[PDB]
Order: structure tokens, then C-alpha cells, then sequence
């Protein structure tokens, strides 16, 4: 249960691209940007829309769908860039696929950052 | 010699496309023009956030698409198409598009034209996905082809003037022919080809005059016959020998494949260890399979490659590794390597050479 | 379970904030301020500033001004140069204000984009290529005076002990004063004598600034003063910062916002290198010295971890310095700065780090 | 020899070599425009021990070409002498304004 909130982890353990939630990112993680893993840095906008990804928490042994919810209309943050695959397919199963700007219907596109939000269990 | 209105110094037949992205700064992604026989860069052409590009049919020109805001990070929204100069590297035309072109990583199959060069045909995602028709002529969007509605990617059929397939979430293919004004005149769906859930295929086409054949993420073949009126489709036929399974090689990459026509080679990038989440690791080895006899003729080193295309006149293939070019003579069943070009790009997932 | 939001604030106090504007030169149409913590090194948020902003914080602390040009298609299509005008604690947009298309393209240097002290106007450096100064009034939120009597001079030196007054650097080696009225627009003006030989002993354009004068150094490490006290600007110098021994070696100073300022000490920073000759003027700082001006003497020397450009927060006795891409926090409590840490990779390409006002 | 930064004629650059780009020393590359004004550097000429104005126009309206960067400092100064100064852009007065490279073409002695 504790594994299930980023905000109670250690920075440096959250930060990583082998955090378990982070599974299926491509992009910036924003809590290198001035965010965490579940709120967008200052000036910067959610998406309503997001692929979404089935990770293995291995501090409880369960399987959570997390959303990846970008955030938008600023420019690249450009730290903690990470490109985690697990289980994302191509574009024929859109949801599933990271290689689309999850920021494509925002008002500003631009994308700025990823968060890592929890659905759930899979 | 004038100081400005200069074309590109070096001959088409020399001239290749990297679309460097530069990830880091998308909003000045650009096309670098290079040529491959001495490593020289020759120009280069702007396309603010996240462009694609492609060459006309004729080589006559470049086509990018790309989407602007009046102030960037703000303001109003335009996705264009744009038409420029393929030798003095010059804007010429601006294409209005609905604002849903798809913004996303270089693969070929989101912006392609047809085979008689009169439509551009891009892929749209609003997020529902559409294909959009672009009259080149007329420069006008003329058509949004919302049939293709779950699916993804565009693959022109070399055999006929203006149709094109794609592939959808059943596992099939839908083939979209056009009418002379760029309107959908018919249209077709295949039986399923793959399984979605258990096998499903990279997007990228190993293309011939008349057939496609298509990798999965497990190591398997499926192809698409359109010599007929209706595309015909089958597999898989595995990749590995029995050593290569127990290594747990599988296909990895983006651009990930490629045909050489006359020998019916399909290039492939792969790596061992294979598992889930391993299908866009750079290349171990590129291989070099022969698709009628369907066993592997050649293994070389892949130097960390992710995209590759193939020229058929010159019997060449380019990798790409995100930053260097990498350029091989494929006249025989094993590659040979004849040059590097160093810092082509700083985040490229997409080179092309000009037509011939 | 759980949904992503926005609308949130920068977490750090407004004390612990700095400003690194990033020209990203290699990509300069995407240029940026990046908002760090200093006190542990801790990335904040960022402002996104088109081809080659220029950035400040508004002297009451509660908004951050930017200065860019954009294009309707970047690389063609109609020019808007413009200030803007952001929040502080949200990294919002609020405002535009629209500039007449001559605003300075260049490296971020202070004095290309400053304001009155009293905060009530915007002043900027246009070059079209002839040079003059632009005023912008914030509360109208409108460009309201072009300064043309500054042609032929460069940068923006405010003068601390008056509301709306400011200094630029001119051909002639001296300085010209502006006083603006209520209005923005030039009440009077006056020009000093010469201060330093233009063919034979240029200075930096970085100032030294105090409350009432001007301390600025020369390419061959001499020093020159203006001391505005008064009406009329007085100038003096040269003084050398070279001792005999630092002659053998040819100490020169070298870099671009490459002095500062302890006001209550009167102790002057300054980048330094060895081997100075023609063309060393930018050269990253082998050392840094710290003079105390009253004496004319230094006081201090430390290694200057190749630093080009510095700041100073007067009230907590602090100096940044910065190579380009990396920001060191130093103490400058007593005469011999103290090292505190280093913030790596904060700009790929900047030459211009800021305190937020406390 | 002219794509490096120790060229004698680039004393005073501070941008990227257009010969690097896809134009030459004295050439823009394809879809660049000259700009009509530029600052001025003296340079030191090792083959006959002389020194020669050069102008260095840059080309522009396309982004930053990323090659052979060079920043030389001979003779440069700060903005209050303005045409010898190369901390600004000198595609500032062109139609487009977006920095791509700059050109070092000899002037005289
Ligand atoms: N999911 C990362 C990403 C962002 C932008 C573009 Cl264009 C493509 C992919
Ligand atoms: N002379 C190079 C240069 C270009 C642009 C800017 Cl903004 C500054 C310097």
C-alpha cells in the first residue's frame, strides 16, 4: 500500500525510469520538472486524453493500469527523459501506443512533460 | 558566384532526408540534407513542431507537414502541409489541414503520397484516427477518409496510380482506392491477417511492386498480396532457427524493415533477450532473410541501429541510430559498410533518400 | 483512483528561487528561463521564451517579465516583438505588450533589458541597427517613449537612488543620463565627461553597481567609476586591479556579466584569467577576484571553476556564478567567497542567471 | 582548413561556419538570405603578414544550422561601438530575423 503513492517515496526513487508505474513512458517524467507524478508543473496543462499502460508493482506483487496523462502548452522540460515499452503496442491499438503526442487535443499540443496516474487494479 | 538563391551543390541522385526531430527542442525539429557519398551536409529545411517529411515522387520537390501556433506555447493552431523547392531549398506553398494531423515519432507511414504523386495522404488523430487527402494540384485537403477509424499508418500500393492500405485493430488491412478528384471511390477490407493480442505486427512495410510483408514483435513474417482486386494475406512464417529461439532473438526498431525488390531480401533489425518491452531496443544485427526460400542469408552487426530505408537502383541501404547514418552496399546477400556519417541528426527515427 | 491536475504553484518560497535564462543557442528559436531552488539545487518550472528572450523579475517580486520576438511562421511571416508579462508563483501568461520590431537579438547581457528603480517602467535596448531606447509603462502595459537621443551608446544602467533615471555607455567614452517624467517620456538629460578611451582602454559593459555610482572594468583590468550622487554624473579611473606580481602573468578580466557588486562592503567581484591578451575578453574566469573599492586593493582570490557570467543578492550576502550550464552557489559573508554547492546541467546554453527580489 | 575556427579570416565569428551548412566562406547556403548589414572584424593574414577587414554578413530566415560553432574575439568589441561588436544578431534587420550561419567574406586591408 505504501508502494501505491509516489509522493510518500523517496525523490530519487520516484525520479528513476525503473519506478514501477513508469513503465510505459516516453517522454520527460514531470516530477524532474517542478510537478510530481501526479500534478503538472506550474503554467503547464493536463490531457484529458492519455495512452495507458499495465504495470507490475513488485512491492506488492499486483498489476495496476496506469494512465499517462501529459502535460501541456510549455515546451520541453527536458529532464528525466525516459522510454519504457512494456506491454504498449502500435498505433492499430491507439490507447496502448506512446509513440502519438498524448497532448494532440489540448489547446496548446506542445508537449511539456508525462505523469504516471493510477487507475487501478488490472 | 552570388552570395544568396544557391541550390543544393551536390546531384539528386546523391541526396538523402534525415527528419531530426530534436526531441529536446520539438519546436525546431528540421529536415538535414546530406549526401551519402562523401558524408557532406548540403542544407537543411525548418519544420517547427514535431515536422515529417517527404520527397515528391518526381523529385521535384519537398513535402513536409508540421503545425505552427501564433505564439507558440499559445494562440491559434495551424497544421499545414508544405511544398518546397527540392534544390534551392525554398518555401513555396502552404497547405491548410484540419487541426488533427498526427504529431508523432517519424515513421514512414504517416506521410506518403500516391503512386501517381497527385495526393499526399497523411495519417489524422483527433485522438479518433482518420487518413487525410491532399490534392497536391490544387493544394487543398479534399477528402478525410474517416473509414479508416481504428486504424493506423498509410502504405501506397506501387501497382496502381491511387490507392493505398492501412492496417486496423481486427488485423487486417483496409485498401482505400481514389477517384480522380481524390475522393474515396471504393474501398476494401482483408480477412484477418494477424492477431492482435498474440502476435501483433510492427507497422513498418517490407514493401514490393505487389506485396507487403509486415514483422511481428515475436519474430514472425505476415504478408499482403494486392496484385489482384482484393488483398489476399497470410502467415506467419518465423524469422528464427532454433538456436536464434533459445537466444530469444526478436525484431526491434522503427523504421525496423526493409525490401530490396529485384532479390527479394527483407532486411530486419533484431536483438536477443527479447521479452515484453523490448521491441524499439536498437539493433544487435541487422539480418538479411530471402523471402521466397524464407531462411535468413546474412547476420551483421546492427551498431545500435532503429531505422533503415533502401534505394533499389543503387542497391543501397541507410541505417539509422538517432544520431549517425550508417550507409551499405547490398548488391550481394551480406551488407558491406561503406562509410558513417557522423551527428546526421541529434533525435532521428527517419531517413530517405531522393527518388531516382 | 487518481487524476492529474494543474493550476498549481511553484513550491519553493519566492526567497529560494533564481532564474537561468537558457538562449538553448543551438535551438534559439526555444529559448527559456529554467526556475531553480538554490539552496538545493532543485528544478522549479520554466518559462518558455521564443527566439532569444531576454527575461527579469518585476522589482515588487510578483511577476516575471520576458522580451521576444516571434514570427506567424517562425522562419517567414510578420515579426511581433513583445514583452510579457507572467506570474511569478503560477509560470502563467498574463499579458502582451506589443514593441516596435527593432528589439535587441543578442546575448543576455543585464543591461539589455532592465527597469526603474521605482519599478514603474520597462527600459530596453533597440537596435535597428541604429540604437536607441525603448520605454514601456507598466501599468498602461504600453511601449510609451523610443529614446533616441541614446544613439550611438549601449545597455541600460539604472540608477539605484532615483525613481526613474537610468545611464547607457556611449561612442564617446562617456555616459548619457536619461530622467524620464510620470509619463515614460525623457523629462531631461545630461552627458558626462569622458570616462574611458574607447580606442585604448574599453571597458565591460557589466556594471559594478552601488546605490549612488558605478564601478566598471577594462579589457586590460583597469577600473573606471561614474558617480551619480548628483545631477551631473562624475566620472574618475583608471585604477588598476593588477598588483606587480599579477603583471608577470598578465591578469585580465575576462567574460560577460563578469562583475558584481557587495554594496555594504564596497567589495567589487571579477572574473579573471591568465595570459591576457587580444581577443581573451570572453574567456572563461581562471579566477575570481574580490576588490574592495574604497582601497583599491584586492582582497581575495579563488579559483573560478571557468565561470563567465555572476549575480548578487545584497541581503543575504550571496553570489551566483555560472559557465553555461552549471550555477555555484558562493557565501560571500566575509572577504574570501565560500563555495556551498554547484546545480549541474542547469542551462545548456546560458550566460545570464538572476536572484528573485526579497 | 576554412571549416575551422583557427581559419585566419574567422577571427572574429561568433556563430556557425556557412561552409559548413551547405554554402561556402562567401556564400549562403540554399534558402538562407544574406544580410545587408553585419559587423566588421581585422584579422591577421599569415601568409603575407598583413591585416584585412573582414565583414561578416550572416544568412538568415532558417534555424540554427548546429555546425562548427565558433566564437573568436579578435578585435571585437562591446555594443557602444556597434559594427565591431558579435554579441548580437546581424540578421536583425533582415525580413526574417532567425539566425542560421555566418560567412566571413574579405573586404581589403
Ligand atoms: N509520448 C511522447 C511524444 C511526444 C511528442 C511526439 Cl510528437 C511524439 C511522442
Ligand atoms: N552573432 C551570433 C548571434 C546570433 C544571434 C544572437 Cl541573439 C546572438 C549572437
Amino acid at each position: 500500500h505504501i508502494s501505491l503513492n509516489p509522493d510518500l517515496a523517496n525523490e530519487d526513487e520516484v525520479n528513476s525510469c525503473d519506478y514501477w508505474r513508469h513503465c510505459a513512458v516516453d517522454g520527460f517524467l514531470c516530477s524532474c520538472c517542478g510537478g510530481t507524478t501526479t500534478t503538472c508543473p506550474p503554467g503547464s496543462t493536463p490531457s484529458p486524453i492519455s495512452w495507458i499502460g499495465t504495470c507490475h508493482n513488485p512491492h506488492d506483487g499486483k498489476d495496476y493500469l496506469i494512465s499517462y496523462h501529459d502535460c501541456c502548452g510549455k515546451t520541453a522540460c527536458g529532464r528525466c527523459q525516459c522510454n519504457t515499452q512494456t506491454r504498449e503496442r502500435p498505433g492499430y491499438e491507439f490507447f496502448l501506443h506512446n509513440d502519438v503526442n498524448w497532448c494532440m487535443a489540448n489547446e496548446n499540443s506542445t508537449f511539456h512533460c508525462t505523469t504516471s496516474v493510477l487507475v487501478g487494479l488490472a | 558566384v552570388l552570395t544568396g538563391g544557391h541550390s543544393v551543390s551536390a546531384p539528386q541522385e546523391n541526396r538523402i532526408y534525415v527528419m531530426d526531430s530534436v526531441f529536446m527542442h520539438l519546436t525546431e525539429s528540421r529536415v538535414h540534407v546530406y549526401d551519402y557519398t562523401n558524408g557532406k551536409f548540403l542544407g537543411m529545411v525548418p519544420t517547427a513542431f514535431n515536422g515529417h517529411v517527404q520527397v515528391s515522387n518526381d523529385g521535384k520537390k519537398i513535402y513536409t507537414m508540421t503545425t505552427y501556433h501564433e505564439r507558440i506555447t499559445r494562440g491559434k493552431r495551424s497544421d499545414v502541409v508544405e511544398v518546397w523547392d527540392a534544390d534551392k531549398l525554398t518555401f513555396e506553398k502552404e497547405i491548410s489541414l484540419p487541426p488533427k494531423r498526427v504529431q508523432g515519432l517519424n515513421y514512414d507511414g504517416l506521410f506518403r503520397q500516391t503512386t501517381d504523386g497527385k495526393f499526399i495522404v497523411l495519417q489524422n488523430a483527433s485522438p479518433a484516427t482518420s487518413i487525410g487527402i491532399v490534392d497536391v494540384a490544387k493544394g487543398d485537403y479534399v477528402e478525410d477518409v474517416t473509414a479508416a477509424a481504428g486504424c493506423w499508418s498509410v502504405i501506397p500500393q506501387p501497382n496502381r496510380p491511387r490507392s493505398f492500405m492501412t492496417i486496423c485493430g481486427d488485423g487486417g488491412l483496409l485498401t482505400i482506392n481514389l477517384g480522380e478528384d481524390g475522393k474515396v471511390a471504393s474501398q476494401s477490407r482483408s480477412k484477418q491477417m494477424f492477431s492482435v493480442k498474440d502476435d501483433p505486427i510492427f507497422i513498418a512495410p517490407a514493401l514490393d511492386k505487389d506485396k507487403a510483408h509486415f514483422v511481428s514483435y515475436y519474430g514472425n513474417v505476415y504478408s499482403a498480396d494486392f496484385s489482384g482486386d482484393e488483398v489476399k494475406v497470410d502467415g506467419p512464417w518465423s524469422l528464427l532457427n532454433d538456436e536464434d529461439k533459445a537466444k530469444n532473438w526478436v525484431p526491434g526498431g522503427y523504421n525496423l524493415v526493409g525490401l530490396h525488390r529485384a532479390s527479394g531480401r527483407m532486411y530486419v533489425f533484431m536483438h536477443p533477450d527479447g521479452k515484453e518491452g523490448t521491441h524499439k531496443f536498437p539493433a544487435a544485427e541487422i539480418w538479411v532473410m530471402d523471402t521466397k526460400t524464407k531462411q535468413r542469408v546474412a547476420r551483421i552487426p546492427g551498431r545500435d541501429a532503429l531505422s533503415m530505408t533502401i534505394d533499389q537502383q543503387r542497391n543501397l541501404m541507410l541505417t539509422l541510430d538517432g544520431g549517425n547514418v550508417n550507409v551499405y552496399d547490398i548488391s550481394q546477400p551480406e551488407p558491406k559498410l561503406l562509410r558513417t556519417i557522423e551527428g546526421a541528426a541529434e533525435a532521428s527515427l527517419q531517413v530517405q533518400f531522393h527518388p531516382v
